[PDB]
């Protein structure tokens, strides 16, 4: 009765990852989605959240009740303390806001951004989602990350900082000297399709 | 048997929509695409942070009288 007909259009589908295309919205949460399934059972490993890049969005929803919604998404009482928010410029950018949260008196937020002369417009959509989270902005730390050499793979620079900046939380040098610097990383875009076809 | 859903696109415009607790998502996300002359293949559907898909139904969704979906266009970057 609800079943998909030849004759009708198809269900729609995730697009697969070529060698030098733009990363989408679904391909960044499948990423995050099978590390969480990697991560689940290991020590330290619940205290992480993987934002969807579209309920960032809606943090600056100009509807009320959509607004809270995603305020609940990534703040209520029941969310890990240390969460992970990629913020997306449409049709241009891709960056990661990184709000630790484990003293409820003294946060810290720190924003990675892989474009070497950088955008005035993407630290603005990083400064809204912190103030819509209830954070003042001017705290927020521009931190530093490998500088991408290219014009396509700047979501594979926001995954693989995830990546690495999770597996600091589990072994525990994410507090200590250089734990939150991520000049040295070298995104893998074989990796990364490889992980979205593993999943 | 029935339910009563709202689907809130980013004109912040919500949309009514009533459907048995049986029937599969698609015909909700083809009823909305056709509104915004947009495929499905552009827009995302949210509830509470899970992204839908064409077979499940709001019975294995868990979802009660009056929930709300986010439908958000795709981002890219």
């Amino acid at each position: 009765d609800n079943l998909p007909s030849p004759q009708d259009v198809a269900d729609p589908e995730l697009p697969p990852v070529r060698a030098t295309s733009w990363l989408l919205d679904g391909h960044l949460r499948a990423y995050t989605d099978d590390l969480a399934r990697r991560l689940r059972g290991e020590p330290n490993a619940h205290l992480l959240h993987f934002a969807d890049s579209q309920v960032v969005t809606m943090l600056s929803s100009a509807d009320p009740d959509q607004q809270a919604r995603a305020q609940r998404l990534l703040a209520g009482d029941d969310i890990p303390p240390i969460v992970f928010l990629p913020i997306n410029q449409p049709n241009a950018h891709w960056s990661l806001l990184v709000v630790d949260r484990r003293n409820k008196d003294a946060v810290a937020a720190y924003h990675y951004d892989s474009m070497a002369q950088k955008d005035p417009q993407q630290r603005y959509l990083a400064d809204m989602a912190a103030y819509h989270l209830g954070l003042d902005y001017q705290q927020t730390h521009e931190m530093p990350i490998a500088i991408q050499s290219d014009g396509y793979s700047c979501g594979d620079h926001v995954l693989t900082g995830i990546e690495v900046l999770a597996h600091r939380v589990l072994d525990g040098t994410f507090d200590y000297a250089g734990g939150r610097d991520l000049t040295d990383i070298e995104p893998d875009r074989g990796l990364i399709r490889d992980r979205l076809a593993q999943a | 048997v029935h339910i009563n859903l709202k689907v809130k696109g980013q004109d912040g415009n919500e949309v009514f929509f009533r459907i048995k607790r049986s029937t599969q998502m698609r015909k909700l996300m083809n009823a909305y695409c056709d509104r915004q002359s947009v495929d499905m293949n552009s827009i995302a559907f949210l509830f509470d942070g899970r992204r839908l898909r064409a077979e499940q139904t709001p019975d294995e969704l868990e979802m009660e009288e009056g929930d709300e979906i986010d439908a958000m266009l795709h981002q890219t970057g």
